[PDB]
């Protein structure tokens, strides 16, 4: 949901049941998981957010190209670059 | 010798009084002029040593054989056993074989260190006996 603020404590696991081999696999486990879930939810914001700033530059391009003028060109070359990275 | 070490001068000699003489076979010797000396004293370090080397090497499964043995065993052999001991369900914290090869191997050496400073070379091995006991006819050794 927040991928911001993460502090993992969580492991409850105990010493008595399950071999020492198994108990590191599963808090290794758990790290991983953590990492794998933050990465991905990053990852697929930042996908959704380019989309969406493409798609308003394609329409709003498309939009101002009607009215030939020199304000209205100049705002349709600002808004020629190509969107697909942070730079 | 070593428990000469640090006692009481009239304790050490009440012990060298009840320890020197010997029930053997159902005949009683003593022990003549127990002194001791540089002799006994090398013998008393190298005991020692191998004591600590032993004590070292050995695993926890071995030390905890004995403990965990009287929780369910019953026996005058671990009750006479048992009582030498200081007074103090679960799984092994640790289960490594060949570190437990390893391990008993040194051991091994430490208490063959150990037993020969009380063994005797065997000269004579015998099958034969005079039925008065004065004669029999061996095997040499050495």
């Amino acid at each position: 949901r927040n991928m911001f603020c993460v502090k993992p404590l969580d492991l409850n696991l105990d010493r008595h049941a399950n071999t020492a081999l198994v108990n590191a696999v599963n808090k290794l486990v758990y790290t991983g998981r953590l990492i794998m879930n933050v990465r991905r939810s990053w990852e697929e914001l930042e996908r959704k957010c380019l989309a969406r700033i493409q798609e308003r530059c394609k329409l709003l391009v498309k939009e101002l190209r009607m009215c030939l003028s020199f304000d209205s060109n100049y705002c349709r070359n600002i808004l020629k670059h190509a969107v697909e990275n942070g730079d | 010798g070593l428990f000469s070490l640090d006692r009481s001068y009239e304790e050490v000699k009440a012990a060298v009084q009840q320890l020197q003489t010997i029930t053997f076979r159902d005949a009683t010797f003593t022990i003549p002029d127990p002194v001791i000396d540089q002799h006994l004293l090398i013998d008393m370090k190298t005991a020692c040593l191998s004591m600590s080397m032993v004590a070292n090497l050995a695993s926890e499964l071995t030390m905890t054989y004995v403990r965990k043995l009287a929780l369910e065993d019953s026996s005058m052999l671990l009750v006479k056993c048992q009582e030498l001991l200081m007074r103090l369900p679960a799984r092994p914290q640790h289960v490594s074989p060949d570190d437990e090869i390893a391990r008993l191997s040194a051991l091994f050496v430490m208490l063959r260190q150990l037993d020969d400073l009380i063994r005797e070379q065997v000269v004579f091995t015998v099958c034969d006996v005079s039925p008065d006991n004065k004669s029999a006819t061996c095997i040499f050794k050495g």
